[PDB]
């Protein structure tokens, strides 16, 4: 079981949640952060920037073992413009799951 | 009784007044739109009624014919390297005149007397633009997008003004340089997060097959954009038209239109009609 | 060359000075007769109050609706009676107009414009006290009302939000009591309240002609003076005598202009607006 | 000098105007409350003060038994479905122009003569609740709250006015929709991240023992009601009040208080007193 | 099986509450209300009963005992020409250090734990009061209000917090002046165009006749008023205060109120009850 | 030891705070975030309106704990976050390598 | 001609008046800056020169002299325990009568006469600041920050008032308490998320080796003021101050000043002057080892 | 490979950003916060105020880092958000199993 965190364009979100719910990805949080990835510039709102930070989303899900490979494929292929900025993706291990309202728990790697 | 059925003409743009209700529009005007008189006063007749009609439209503008005409008139003979003007400090001080003064003030007079009320920026006015120099050197002044700052201008957009940007932009040290104004269009289209970025051009838009002319290309992404440069289908002077489109997509701005400038009203054409007046490059598909 | 089709954009480009001219401009119509009864002129009543809106104007809707309140009264066995021009409204009747024109036609009106795209609210004219109503000077015709105060408070800030007010004919009393109030007469003083420029009632005439045996004598434009004349010589007759004083009586307290136009003819109200084109008489307070 | 005081009193109510300054309440105003004419007078008096003490009332109501005389009235038959109005395109109409049309304006007159400026929606008005159809099948045009837009009253709140809600609200199409008004009211409280939410009730409130009326539970939370709700001791036309409620302090709702609409002065006995008209659900 | 009814009487203010909701109260805190415990307790709990309830008090305040007080610990003797303090440069230090320093803070901190948020100022404070010395020569540093500056407290009020101005003013040069509490109060009244001024008095207000208890005159008008002054039925210390209630109402102020503050909650008395208090004094 | 995410109605925040707090955890930190649980077949309610599939506004919170704690501090969050409506939302549960105090420098490598 | 490049110096201060535009300075104001004539006038006259110059300047101040003068006139014995005022019920009377009564609307009415817009508050009105008791037991009535509430002085600010607030606050039930001036400045600056926190003081600021000047430090950050701390190079009265910078620090004002009250017109001499009148004090640790 | 997560005081963003580039640490993002960590009946003071158990504002550091690269980067975190006063934060570090890069698609 493992945590998918997708740093992404924040206009990216829908089209990534999109393509995350057709390939069957069910629980999903986003949150707001500032990033800097830097190779060589990025451009935000019009200016050039080097070593600052830049508004981008935090996107987690969290999946079976299985499912990693072609999840990743289908962030990167929704999320990429080819334009330095376009972000990263980090898998983590997860240990357990439990639903608040049930209770319903979860153990895969 | 009665004539004119304007009214049902009317009635029926309202989805399309609906769709884009308070949204801002960056065009950049240009080629032929801004030869042609006939062209020329339709643009203008166009951006006020946008703004008349709740949008706000903002125009960005250059002007490589009319300077070409003022460097005859001053003894300097007009150059270019792959695309960009080489600009040295005679040349600057002439474009700068011309872009800033004789241009925007055309663009800025036309748009009041036909009723909207326009106010004429260059990059160095409130430091919208700063620039810095081109990547591309021994080419003299030519700049390249630094910084946007929108702040000077957007309550003016919350007024109803007509913002009318010229392509011309300061160094931090003061230094006029030359920037391509499709470029200074995107850039500001980014910073305003504009939900369209329009350029007027003196192509048909994209064309799939170059030799068919039915071919054009109506929505593209970008993948899709990069794919058609790769196979040398988008080629000359399309591909920085296509660069500067994808890179102001990627800041966000929610469509990039291609546009046939030569043909009248091509900016009412393209918000108002489905006519195929050129190519759409969006950051989302397909 | 060589390509494309509909030049809807040509004529658009013309609408222009006519939308320049209302910028930001206030318009209240009263909207009833036929324009309310057939569908299809009520669809486009609807599209056209949307349009004003979305483009930049502030439409105001006023309405009452007579014939929709008959059907009711004959479904509750109460028979419908009427005192020149206005309704002989009892304590029963009064209950069923406040049902009717409140609750059912106000919100037909509402929930039109919302699924055309435009945002209505409807009021009444109980409504934060929207309209105070005192009891009409004709005595023996039970509730009917005349405006005794407009506080137009409640719908100024939403208008300044591009909400579009729906407002129907019925108000309170200052003790709670409902009274029924002419259209028309709330439509006008409704107009004064905002300042409008123009009060526009949809009418089941052409407007005001100068010899009613000769269809088109019909005049453009009249002012209040004019209009008396036009009383005092019979040529304005009959039902249309509280229409011009309506217009005349909004007028005097400041209205820009005032229209008697033809709804039943589609898009009256753009015909008017964005056209030259004959559907009504404008009554102005000038010249 | 001096003769009654009055004063004491209203020196005495101070931790309580203190304790709600500036809160949104909900009410559902409806049953008994809303029948005898001593109730619905002491009902608006308590709205107003509210409003003019600087809080920020809500009513919402229906109107069930004034539909049924209308109906009467016109041929119609009143007919039920587990709790909700069978209701067909022409109870519909008559559903519409009683509730949109003479109750709400009824209570908006009350409180304007009272002194108060109430403003009567209806949920079509500005999509304040946009309608879908009902889960429950066969039984016509009885709608659920598919969207709460708080935008077109909240500014009215601000400024100091007491919208009056009636439970009809539109179709996405423009159709009617005929929703109960509890849950309309426990919507409109979670839309305006209300204070509280308050049902005014034929009932005590929650009975510990139905048998023995002195039984009564001032206080529950959810897991407590849910419990209730399972061992019977909370049933019929009981269960879909508690499950409101739930439904409304998930949503972030402070308190929700099921109270005794049948003795006059309810509100202020509830807001400003300990004595025991009712139960509070909240949501810890 | 209710109890304490508190809610009737709750209820019954309603009237009261919707006459001056939002109007502006400025009350002069002296005397027995300021001495005694009780009193005082309940002056600040009526004050922010007010503010609570949507009004704006203000409180204005001096302190003739306290001050007393302290010159008495200082070695200097408290004297007096004809109602004002004759008071010398040390007097002077010392009355400003008792009611800008000791009184004031006393009535903004027990405002603070009731409740209200208070905010304590002197005349200096953003020239609220500029200072000129009093018409009466040889007295030292006696002041007359020369203007008043309200830009700095009414934004104040506007976020609903309650001034507490005592009455010690800055000359224009810097030099501190003693004024009158009363007649501080009344120009206070004026530049904030209140709906009253309120006198806590130790008196029942004006009697007609000064021996007969129930000879209260409940109401009186400017006229009225300097007819009682000429007649000799107002004499003593009232005269300044009628003259400052006068004063007052000619700028603008609706109404003038002596009262009884040797009465628990003489302010709620006054405002939400018809009971016999004091004297109100109209422009009327 | 283990990181322990709990994604939680905001309201919640202050009673999950103090039966955390009563069960003897230290630290903790809260960010705002939104989420869809999407349950097919089921909508989420949220100040009064349907939800599918769009984002709501809920909250992350965020504790370190040791092994041993992990099943009564999950026990703990359920119990004091839980209405049983839809929405009630999740916890997470991962390994944690290293905790260091920033002021002391006092390293948590617990055995 | 002239006598008039008083011009070229007034071209000069352009940066120091672009660097701090707007930004927030929270002074406290006493010892010598406080007592003598002549330091008194200048500091009137150098905050109502920031805020017309669009800075925000605020005053905090207590009075310890002044106290202990009129203690004197009541017949109560000034009595200290290390650093700290031993206040029992009698003597906070006095601080209160003093510190709210006298010496603030001495500075308020200053300030007013110079042209700028002074407000006197003291820590308990509008809960600016809430007092509890200071660890210290056994010495009275003294406390410590609470909490800070700027609310109240915030709108003031922004309307380009000049807040005068005195170091005495009130309990929670109304008890008045006599905290020190300068971690009342300290708090009221983290609150107001000061750029600077001045310090007005009887010494040139921090000495490297206090038996010579000037081996005066002009700059620290905070592990190299714990260092002198700890090393004993700061001692005595200066501790409390240097603890009361860094407490600020921590909590976000970007600079503390640590100065010389001593010298006329010191504030100007440090925010617009490269002038030794102190050591400014900063929030980085990048101390070697 | 290993997250660091590293809770510090806002204001020290900036100096904590420096020593990191400085040391090579190329990738990173911050976010908005609110935390507690205080002990032992001790008060975190925040805007002027004394807290003990309340949520207070703080800054989130992430950054993904080579197994060999953590002891020398927690040093170097510790050194430029420290203060000494209580509030001073925390570091976190966790395992990472993959890291890509979305424009080039490049593992590590
Ligand atoms: C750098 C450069 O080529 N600038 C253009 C500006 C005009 C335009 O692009 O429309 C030029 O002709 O000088
Ligand atoms: C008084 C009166 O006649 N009211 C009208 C209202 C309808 C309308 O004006 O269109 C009625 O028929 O009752
Ligand atoms: C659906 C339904 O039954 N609505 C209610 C009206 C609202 C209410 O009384 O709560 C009815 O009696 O028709
Ligand atoms: C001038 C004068 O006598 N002032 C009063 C103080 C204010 C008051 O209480 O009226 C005094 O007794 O000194
Ligand atoms: C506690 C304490 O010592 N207070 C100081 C007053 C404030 C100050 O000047 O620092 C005193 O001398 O009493
Ligand atoms: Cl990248
Ligand atoms: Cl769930
Ligand atoms: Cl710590
Ligand atoms: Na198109
Ligand atoms: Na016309
Ligand atoms: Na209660
Ligand atoms: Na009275
Ligand atoms: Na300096």
């Amino acid at each position: 079981m493992k945590k998918i965190e997708a740093i992404i364009r924040p206009f990216k979100l829908d089209e990534v949640k999109i393509a995350l719910v057709n390939a069957g990805i069910v629980g999903m949080t986003v949150s707001e952060v500032r990033g800097f990835g830097r190779q060589k510039t990025e451009r935000y709102r019009g200016s050039e920037y080097t070593v600052e930070f830049l508004q981008k989303l935090k996107l987690e899900i969290v999946v079976e073992d299985a499912q990693v490979d072609t999840v990743i494929d289908k962030i990167v292929a929704a999320a990429r413009t080819g334009e330095i900025g376009d972000g990263k993706i980090f898998v983590s291990p997860v240990d357990q799951t439990i639903r608040i309202r049930t209770g319903e728990k979860n153990a895969d790697a | 009784a009665g004539a004119a059925d304007r009214v049902r003409i009317l009635s029926e743009a309202l989805p399309y007044l609906q769709q884009f209700a308070g949204r801002t529009v960056v065009v950049k005007y240009g080629g032929a739109a801004m030869k042609q008189e006939e062209l020329k006063e339709a643009v203008m007749r166009d951006i006020v009624f946008l703004a008349c009609v709740g949008m706000r439209p903002v125009v960005v503008h250059g002007g490589g014919p009319e300077i070409n005409a003022w460097l005859g008139r001053v003894g300097i003979e007009p150059q270019f390297h792959n695309g960009l003007r080489v600009t040295d400090a005679d040349t600057m001080e002439v474009v700068e005149m011309v872009l800033v003064g004789r241009v925007n003030k055309d663009i800025v007079s036309r748009i009041n007397t036909t009723g909207g009320r326009a106010v004429g920026f260059c990059g160095t006015d409130g430091r919208l633009v700063l620039a810095r120099p081109h990547d591309q050197e021994g080419i003299g002044f030519v700049g390249e997008v630094n910084s946007v700052n929108s702040e000077v201008i957007e309550p003016l957009l919350e007024r109803g003004y007509i913002p009318v940007i010229s392509s011309v932009a300061a160094d931090e040290n003061g230094q006029s340089f030359n920037i391509n104004a499709d470029t200074v269009a995107g850039e500001i289209a980014a910073a305003l997060n504009a939900e369209k970025l329009i350029l007027l051009t003196d192509t048909r838009g994209i064309l799939e097959d170059p030799k068919r002319p039915e071919s054009l290309i109506p929505r593209l992404n970008i993948p899709q954009s990069r794919e058609l440069i790769a196979q040398g289908i988008v080629g000359g002077g399309m591909i920085p038209k296509v660069d500067c489109c994808i890179r102001s997509l990627a800041q966000g701005v929610r469509a990039a239109h291609i546009i046939d400038g030569r043909i009248p009203h091509a900016l009412l054409l393209e918000i108002f009609t489905d006519a195929g007046i050129g190519t759409m490059i969006v950051g989302s598909g397909y």
